């Protein structure tokens, strides 16, 4: 937040170029390869983590080597080693296995085979670490959104009070939404919700994408531990194969008839202006937001 | 126990079967040269009118630095920067024991750090194309020592036979696809050059000439169409394509043709040329192997109530007993092209990832969408023109005819229709008729 | 032999880079002519 | 000679069919197995 | 176009692949000497080695359609494939399985 | 005129098609001396044709009922159809091979 | 049922000056035909899907 | 053949030069 | 490292 621009009280004296973009002065990084290469694919083994490339005047310096949040889950398991640990107190074999013979005699004979995989388990015994699951974090939730649900021409429940006292202005509140995944002072674009699964196929966010959380815990998540790597690529890739283009289907910028109305002395072509809205902007915008989803 | 060369023509089914895609890959870069040389010259022309004007805004008055920048920065060749054996070197280990990279990916065009147009990387598309993994498996390789091929008797990758490999010939190995997509670049350059030059929207001069006999607004002389061996227009790939032809009367006169159709067939075929060493120091008895004989002494030492599976072994001696190249694999079908990158950032206000692109054009697209129209004909010729061809197998193609031959795309797909001078190997659908399928 | 074969194609190689060679030279020309022009 | 594909759907018929008869010629070749050792019992015995 | 490239995928599948997969089985069996069991594997290999491909890129075109207002064409067509389409795919698949 | 053409399309071919195939059959084996297994292949063969002709115009006319908002709804046809259609393209299969 | 929620944009004013009048067209147009039409019917839909 | 189809193409050449003469006459 | 260039910056 401090590395915002956006929250810098004071403005910027010098040109844009010593800045990385409009909302981080200075980027963050992505994860390299072992060769200092940019990585761009996981499949391909990336380890390190450094400056992007582009320059738009100057290249920022980076403030995190990228491993900030795998070692909080690092430190998360090693906090929980102790808990699950003295749950787990060999234990595959064990004295009550044979509690049942005394209450076989009991039984008789026309029950026999109700003990049969007993019998299993015990023939066996004659003839022959753990982490967590279910703990229910996945259940959380965020949206950034709420920021700006209320606003309108005039807002309602249920946080209209943040209306109120901002005079039904949410810009302070659209550089916020672009902080955590770039929309709008970035393009409206933007960065999808980096699922958390086991994902080997995962496209690291490049160019100044990268400088918002979002993408940064994206790019976050690969970068291999020399620990244990308990990620494997897959063996099924180039088998399965699936070429689906999203740009056969997609609406493109059109150029409209500048139809001139003169009211007797204003100038403007009005065809263009409900051409450029109409379609350009309401159902292109929409149309390309839905195949973003798709995409 | 004791004892119980490439045919030209044929290679078409070859460039795809939804297993290749190497003809795909040959159009990717194909248009790229055409985005390369088409961008070069418009951001040439356009930065000539600007600095014309540094007495006036943005060249001149008070730019905004990055206007500044472009204003001065001059203008290099993306066609030089672009080779493929450099960044396979450069993506693989120097170290030739450890495991080869299984991909390789090439943005187009491409720049270093140092260059200030790296946003542009990857606008002309990019090319992808995997490793022989025949090779990446563990051979017993060695920095400085010799290395042999798998023969008989192990777990090997290539064929039944052993060869003595040095460090220097394997790793040229390494590059077979390297200078295969190498040549492809090189003997499509000059195509992309003449495409370019042939477009009078690309003619910077101000030229006064002959405007009434140009084929179309897209290009002066028309590249031409399959021509039957009789000598009339080949629509349709049933009846034989053999020959390249004008089409007269296409605009009110008839324009000279620069071409034969066989110019994309030719790097396909002389991709196959150079591939046919290398694949045949893989393959390198095959029909006979010591190793089926080997179950019998385990079957000795093993016993008799497993002899069932040995059936499949057994059926392996007894039979024994009465008993054209293409590439496959390659990974030019994963690359990419799109045209409409160019317009993306552009509207309203111009957006990520080439936003500084439409701020050097001030938010115009004319000079763009002029490439577009080159690539595949939108809106020079009509508000929809030609599509991306289906590179597979296709004996119902349909050539393009009038003046929607002369684009890029249109080009493609009738070239890919004309016969070799070889003799015809592609079978078409033996029963079209059979089912037919009546829309409209 | 295989060896002889390989050594043919990294001479194809070499004439290619030679080629690239003149091609990197054959643009910083045309640039000074752009300025003196 | 059959009109249109139904000479095709003799087609994929007699193909089916090939491996079925395959498959019965496979199936009661290796009874033998445990077909003739009851014999084999039978006419010693 | 997809409407063109779809009809010759799903007419191309039964006929050709299946016609050539036969001609090619009776061109390896007809050679003297060759042993019949190993080359009926081949062959059923032949069927689980283009059957599928075929059935996947069925998967890619039917999804790459997605055409907005009329995309249910390759519902219809499908819907009313699935029983003969699946004559065909089963009948491939069953070959190989058996032999 | 369209769902016109789809209701007289899905309403021959069990009335129409099927009752002229066995017509012809009676009329073929009535007389003494025709070889009648030879003729129980010539109604087997013709009929699968039939069947398979109709079901390609099927093919063909479900996937040109493409309109607008209402072609979904011919593909609901097509759905709650097939299957007494499914019933009737069973009997020409079936006895189709048989005889 | 928030990865769909369609924001509220803010468009450029449709300066139009009659001769001593002037107002956004394009700015109260988007605001009407979209901002509460197309917005406003889809939020209903969503509100019941959810 | 490759020359045979060069060879055409030249002798269809050698027929518009003279009416692209011809319309720099006019 | 990045503590001498905003000192620049500062002092242009």
């Amino acid at each position: 937040v401090n590395n915002d621009p956006a929250f810098s009280t004071t403005t910027s004296t010098g040109n844009s170029k010593n800045d990385f973009s409009a909302i981080a002065k200075q980027q963050f990084g992505v994860p390299y390869k072992s060769s200092g290469e940019v990585c761009t694919e996981y499949q391909q083994v990336c380890q390190t983590w450094g400056s992007v490339p582009s320059s738009t005047g100057s290249t920022t310096g980076v403030l995190f080597n990228g491993t900030e949040f795998l070692g909080a889950i690092n430190d998360y398991n090693g906090i929980m080693m102790p808990t699950l640990n003295l749950i787990r107190q060999s234990k595959e074999f064990d004295k009550k296995s044979r509690d049942f013979i005394a209450e076989a005699n009991a039984k008789g004979w026309i029950m026999a085979g109700s003990y049969f995989f007993d019998l299993v388990k015990l023939n066996g015994s004659a003839t022959e670490d753990q982490f967590d699951t279910g703990t229910g974090l996945d259940k959380s939730s965020f949206d950034p959104t709420q920021l700006t649900k209320p606003f309108g021409k005039t807002c309602q429940d249920p946080y209209s009070l943040l209306c109120t006292w901002f005079q039904n202005k949410s810009d302070k509140l659209i550089q916020i939404q672009s902080l955590i995944d770039g929309v709008p002072a970035l393009g409206q674009d933007g960065v999808k919700q980096p699922d958390l699964s086991d994902n080997p196929q995962r496209q690291s966010v490049s160019g100044p994408l990268s400088s918002t959380v979002y993408g940064f815990v994206n790019n976050s998540m690969m970068v291999q531990l020399p620990g244990q790597p308990g990620i494997k690529p897959l063996t099924f890739a180039n088998l399965i194969n699936f070429k689906v283009d999203t740009s056969l289907y997609y609406m493109k910028h059109q150029d409209f008839d500048c139809g001139r109305v003169k009211i007797l002395f204003f100038s403007f072509c009005l065809g263009r202006m409900m051409g450029d809205l109409f379609y350009n902007y309401v159902f292109r915008y929409v149309y390309n937001f839905f195949l973003a989803i798709f995409g | 126990n004791r004892g119980g060369q490439a045919d030209p023509t044929k290679s078409l089914q070859a460039a795809g079967s939804s297993s290749s895609g190497v003809a795909k890959g040959a159009l990717t870069i194909l248009g790229g040269q055409i985005c390369m040389l088409g961008l070069q010259k418009q951001l040439q022309a356009q930065r000539d009118l600007y600095l014309s004007q540094s007495k006036s805004p943005p060249c001149g008055g008070n730019p905004t630095p990055e206007m500044n920048t472009f204003c001065r920065t001059a203008i290099p060749d993306f066609i030089s920067t672009v080779n493929f054996v450099k960044k396979q070197n450069d993506d693989t280990p120097k170290d030739l024991t450890a495991n080869q990279p299984a991909s390789f990916e090439l943005d187009m065009p491409n720049f270093d750090k140092s260059s200030p147009f790296y946003f542009l990387n990857g606008i002309c598309g990019t090319v992808k194309w995997n490793n022989i993994s025949a090779l990446n498996s563990t051979n017993q390789s060695d920095n400085k020592g010799l290395v042999t091929v798998g023969g008989a008797g192990s777990n090997s990758s290539m064929g039944a036979n052993s060869l003595n490999i040095t460090s220097s010939q394997l790793q040229t190995a390494r590059l077979s696809r390297a200078i295969a997509i190498q040549q492809m670049y090189v003997t499509l350059s000059t195509v992309a050059q003449v495409m370019v030059n042939n477009d009078p929207a690309f003619s910077t001069t101000t030229s006064t000439g002959n405007s009434k006999n140009d084929f179309s607004a897209i290009a002066k002389q028309q590249f031409g169409v399959p021509y039957k061996s009789s000598g009339e227009v080949c629509t349709e790939y049933q009846q034989v394509c053999q020959t390249w032809g004008s089409v007269p009367s296409s605009t009110g006169s008839t324009t000279g043709v620069l071409f034969n159709g066989t110019e994309f067939l030719g790097a396909i075929n002389d991709y196959n040329g150079i591939m046919m060493p290398t694949l045949n120091l893989i393959r390198q008895s095959k029909e006979f192997d010591k190793k089926s004989r080997d179950f019998i002494a385990e079957a000795n030492a093993k016993g008799w109530i497993m002899a069932g599976s040995y059936f499949f072994d057994l059926v392996k001696l007894n039979g024994s007993a009465t008993e054209d190249q293409f590439d496959t694999g390659t990974g030019l079908d994963k690359s990419s092209f799109d045209p409409t990158q160019l317009t993306k950032p552009f509207g309203k206000t111009c957006q990520d990832p080439y936003s500084l692109l439409c701020t050097w054009f001030q938010n115009k697209s004319d000079k763009l969408i002029q490439i577009q129209s080159l690539i595949d004909g939108v809106p020079a010729l009509g508000q929809d023109g030609v599509k991306q061809p289906d590179l597979s197998d296709n004996p119902q193609r349909q050539s393009v005819s009038g003046p929607l031959s002369s684009t890029v795309y249109g080009f493609v797909n009738n070239s890919m229709m004309v016969q070799l001078p070889g003799q015809p190997g592609i079978k078409p659908l033996t029963f079209a008729n059979l089912i037919n399928f009546k829309v409209d | 032999d295989a060896a002889s074969s390989a050594e043919q194609l990294q001479a194809i190689l070499q004439k290619q880079n030679e080629q690239l060679a003149e091609q990197k030279y054959q643009q910083e020309i045309q640039q000074r002519t752009s300025d003196m022009l | 000679g059959y009109t249109g594909w139904a000479g095709v759907y003799a087609f994929f018929f007699s193909i089916l069919i090939y491996t079925s008869m395959y498959l019965i010629i496979v199936q009661k070749a290796f009874t033998l197995i445990a077909h003739l050792p009851d014999k084999v019992l039978r006419w010693i015995g | 176009e997809m409407i063109n490239s779809i009809v010759m995928a799903f007419l191309m599948i039964p006929l050709q692949g299946m016609k050539d997969i036969f001609i090619v089985g009776v061109q390896t069996l007809t050679q003297p000497g060759i042993n019949p069991i190993v080359a009926l594997a081949n062959m059923g290999t032949m069927y689980i080695n283009f059957s599928g491909t075929l059935w996947l890129t069925l998967l890619n075109m039917a999804v790459s359609s997605l055409i907005p207002l009329f995309g249910i064409f390759i519902f219809a067509l499908i819907m009313m494939a699935m029983p003969l389409l699946m004559a065909w795919i089963g009948t491939m698949v069953s070959i190989g399985f058996v032999t």
